[PDB]
């Protein structure tokens, strides 16, 4: 019964940034690990990046140097700065929970829609 | 409503239970069944909000010491509670506080220093000492006479409101 | 019937006893001499009161009070014709065997103390009736036998590195998963069904007495949390990450094979390993485990989830042979013998409240249910032998040690930023698991 609630996207242009926030609702203890994952149109749903609660990170290689991911522990938020955004980047992006370190079982956000027109 | 996840920890015998059935009972009804949800979830208001307050109470289990960090991860905050008549379980106060400081991986836990109440070994002035060193709120309480048993929980409800502020 | 030079004679009140009102009548409350006239009632049989007053009385009546107060009812002073057919002689059968039920079943109160037991037989010399002769010589009968101390073909015992008899391989890489899991639940199983009631009743295992009072559940309790540490152990010794993971996914196949002999014990033994500090942590052993073994080990752990809600309900749905989570049962009969109170009182008067140790006497009968189907598994000594003779703390106490495996943890995966060490190998042997299919 944790829902994340996503804020943030939108329209911005090519070359800009944005943040994407999450919030998880009523939890009783840290999530082991929260991030993002993105769903162009025609494939599939792919990560973009993700942290643990010990700080430890993983980007996908087309965001790396670009998107920073951020958490506060105590709070069970997380944040994702976009930046030098390439229409490529437009897509949903969904916020993601896994309890556990062991968890199989997905939380996810509504999705959030971002994107990123070109001159 | 909010749900509030407390878990009470503290040597055997020191009155866990007592703490725990004293404040979910209704005060004129001596009849307590633990097999069912009633019997540790509860509805309160507290400074005018009004909350579910789930408590773990693990008595009885004592002697599981390698299950302590599955039950303690499952909590919010904390009752660490002794007996006033029991030097000992005063003396492990400090080992469960680091235990649960590990469990959670953060310095400050939203926490409460419970002694409860033959006679006293304990001075109310070292475990006062002990938990201002803590830097968390110490309540005595007599589970018996249900003296002080709502405003231990209350109070921890309270540590949990201000760490999330 | 008598007058009152027969104290159990005396007309119930509200005041001597109490029924519940939620066959027979259920007592929620007496004093002891209505509910010992209840245990030997004229006007019907109760077998299950028998069973549960001889299991829980102790908490208010000591044993060699009981033998007073059942020979007391017996010795019944006198249409007299009437009163000898329809209150003596089954008030008197019924106090031979409440008499015979103490000795078959509570022997150890005469173990405990010698006189009770003179007592007894000397009692039992005074019944002449020629018709309690087949009751006087079935007590002496069991009184001398206690004064004196594969329902189908197993499956193969499997094997993987170690071979049979190299006893000084034996480890959790080197046996066999299957095997490591079947004989952990004939060890568990076995001290499960040691258990009896008299370590439950009055929370004995909680008071000072507890290590002679409660030796069977203590030894239990301690398998448990040795098994749960050999675990922690083995991880964080592991210190080069491939071999880590490797330990990790053995684990969860053996708790895979836990919940297919329904050996809940073991299941919470993994469960509280996983859960703990030193091992909760390890982002990088984690994150290499495949989602098919995270999926077993995200199930298990949701058993213990929302109060057990899921393990009580799993547990009610399979069938014996099974090895129950016994810390449950020790946190109810503790709560239900602290929040009911001893005596209820009526109009001044003092009863003593039978429900709840009814209520306990149903959890003990629960405990006694799960203990009657053995499993259809085969004994491999040295591999029982090797897990009980496990000692994971070494010397140590359990501050020290439980400090030395978290400072592990943190070594082998140090905190961000710390870099991650790279660190040897120290398994000779392959990893590769060969699975939890049986071969046959």
């Amino acid at each position: 019964q944790v829902q994340l609630v996503e804020s943030g996207g939108g329209l911005v242009q090519a070359g800009g940034s944005l943040r994407l926030s999450c919030a998880a609702s009523r939890s009783s203890f840290t999530i082991n690990r929260m991030g993002w994952y993105r769903q162009a149109p025609g494939k599939q749903r792919e990560l973009v990046a993700d942290i643990t609660s010990g700080g430890n990170r993983n980007y996908a290689d087309s965001v790396k140097g670009r998107f920073t991911i951020a958490r506060d522990n105590a709070k069970n938020t997380a944040y994702l700065q976009m930046n030098s955004l390439k229409p490529e980047d437009t897509a949903v992006y969904y916020c993601n929970a896994k309890i556990h370190p062991w968890s199989v079982a997905d939380l996810w956000g509504q999705g959030t829609q971002v994107t990123v027109s070109s001159h | 409503m909010t749900e509030y996840k407390l878990v009470v920890v503290g040597a055997v015998g020191v009155g866990k239970s007592a703490l725990t059935i004293q404040l979910i009972q209704n005060h004129f009804v001596d009849e307590y069944d633990p097999t069912i949800e009633d019997s540790y979830r509860k509805q309160v208001v507290i400074d005018g909000e009004t909350c579910l307050l789930d408590i773990l109470d693990t008595a009885g289990q004592e002697e599981y010491s390698a299950m302590r960090d599955q039950y303690m991860r499952t909590g919010e905050g904390f009752l660490c509670v002794f007996a006033i008549n029991n030097t000992k379980s005063f003396e492990d106060i400090h080992h469960y506080r680091e235990q649960i400081k590990r469990v959670k991986d953060s310095e400050d836990v939203p926490m409460v220093l419970v002694g409860n109440k033959p006679s006293r070994t304990v001075d109310t002035k070292q475990a006062q000492d002990l938990a201002r060193s803590y830097g968390i709120p110490f309540i005595e309480t007599s589970a018996k006479t249900r003296q002080g048993v709502d405003d231990a929980f209350y109070t921890l409800v309270r540590e949990i409101r201000k760490h999330k502020e | 019937p008598s007058a009152d030079v027969y104290r159990f004679a005396e007309p119930d009140s509200e005041e001597n006893i109490i029924f519940e009102e939620n066959g027979i009548p259920i007592i929620k409350a007496g004093t002891v001499i209505k509910l010992i006239e209840r245990l030997t009632y004229h006007m019907y049989a109760d077998p299950n009161f028998v069973r549960t007053f001889l299991t829980t009385y102790r908490s208010f009546c000591k044993p060699q009070e009981l033998l007073s107060l059942i020979i007391e009812r017996f010795e019944i002073p006198e249409e007299l014709k009437r009163f000898r057919k329809e209150y003596i002689q089954p008030v008197q059968l019924r106090v031979l065997n409440v008499c015979r039920h103490w000795v078959e079943h509570h022997f150890y109160d005469f173990e405990r103390d010698a006189y009770l037991l003179q007592r007894m037989e000397e009692f039992i010399g005074t019944v002449r009736g020629k018709a309690m002769k087949k009751w006087v010589e079935s007590i002496t009968k069991i009184i001398q036998r206690k004064k004196i101390a594969f329902q189908s073909s197993p499956p193969t015992v499997e094997w993987h590195i170690s071979r049979p008899g190299h006893i000084e391989t034996f480890d959790l890489l080197t046996l066999h998963p299957i095997e490591i899991a079947r004989q952990l639940t004939l060890l568990e199983s076995d001290l499960y069904r040691a258990v009896q009631p008299s370590e439950l009743v009055g929370s004995v295992w909680t008071k000072e007495d507890k290590e002679i009072n409660s030796p069977n559940l203590l030894k239990m309790i301690r398998h448990t949390t040795n098994l749960t540490l050999w675990f922690e152990k083995c991880i964080v010794e592991t210190e080069n990450l491939e071999e880590r993971v490797a330990v990790v996914s053995r684990i969860i196949e053996i708790l895979q094979v836990f919940q297919e002999l329904n050996n809940f014990n073991g299941v919470l033994e993994v469960v509280s390993a996983m859960n703990s500090s030193p091992v909760y942590r390890l982002d990088h052993t984690f994150e290499q485990i495949p989602s098919r073994q995270k999926k077993i080990l995200e199930e298990a752990h949701e058993l213990s989830e929302d109060h057990y809600k899921k393990y009580l309900a799993k547990l009610r749905s399979i069938n014996p042979p099974c090895v129950p989570f016994f810390g449950i049962y020790l946190t109810n009969i503790l709560k239900t013998e602290e929040g009911n109170p001893e005596v209820l009182k009526r109009h001044g008067k003092e009863l003593i409240n039978f429900s709840k140790r009814r209520k306990v006497a149903e959890i003990t009968g629960e405990i006694q249910q799960y203990q009657n189907q053995p499993y259809c598994l085969r004994v491999e000594s040295d591999i029982k032998r090797f897990f009980e003779n496990l000692n994971p703390m070494g010397n140590s106490m359990e501050k020290e040690f439980t400090d030395y495996l978290f400072n592990k943890s943190l070594e082998i995966e140090p905190r961000n930023p710390k870099p991650l060490p790279r660190f040897p190998k120290k398994y000779s042997y392959p990893l590769k698991s060969p699975g939890v299919r049986p071969s046959n």
